[PDB]
């Protein structure tokens, strides 16, 4: 934010003002989630008789 | 009558959090032959998990 004002006058008356306002903002966000499972198994049943 | 057995259990955990905030704020005011004014704000947020 910025802001500049200035005042001068004299008389011979005379009137002189300035008046300035100056506001900015700003915002950011960002967000990455990432959750993986994995499970993999066999069961090689081998039976002889 | 023979046996013969086998167990191999395993097991594994592993987490992790990180958290950073930062924030920073400035004002600047100056009134005398002419006002003047300014004002600074910066916010920073990281997160990791
Ligand atoms: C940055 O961190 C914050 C804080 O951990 C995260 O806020 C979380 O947002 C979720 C969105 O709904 C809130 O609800 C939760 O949702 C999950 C499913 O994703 C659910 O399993 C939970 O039971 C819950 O309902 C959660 O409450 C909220 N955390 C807190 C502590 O309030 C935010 O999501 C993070 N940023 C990003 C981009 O992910």
């Amino acid at each position: 934010k910025s802001g500049f004002s200035f005042g001068f006058k004299i008389p011979g008356i005379f009137e002189l003002g300035i008046s300035s306002q100056s506001d900015r903002g700003k915002h950011y966000i960002r967000r990455t989630k990432r959750f993986s499972h994995t499970k993999s198994v066999f069961l090689h049943a081998r039976s002889d008789l | 009558y023979r046996v013969l057995f086998y167990v191999d259990s395993e097991k594994l955990k592993q987490n992790d959090f990180n958290s950073v905030e930062e924030k920073k704020c400035k004002s600047s005011g100056w009134h005398f032959v002419v006002k003047f004014s300014s004002h600074g704000c910066k916010e920073l947020e990281n997160a990791l998990k």
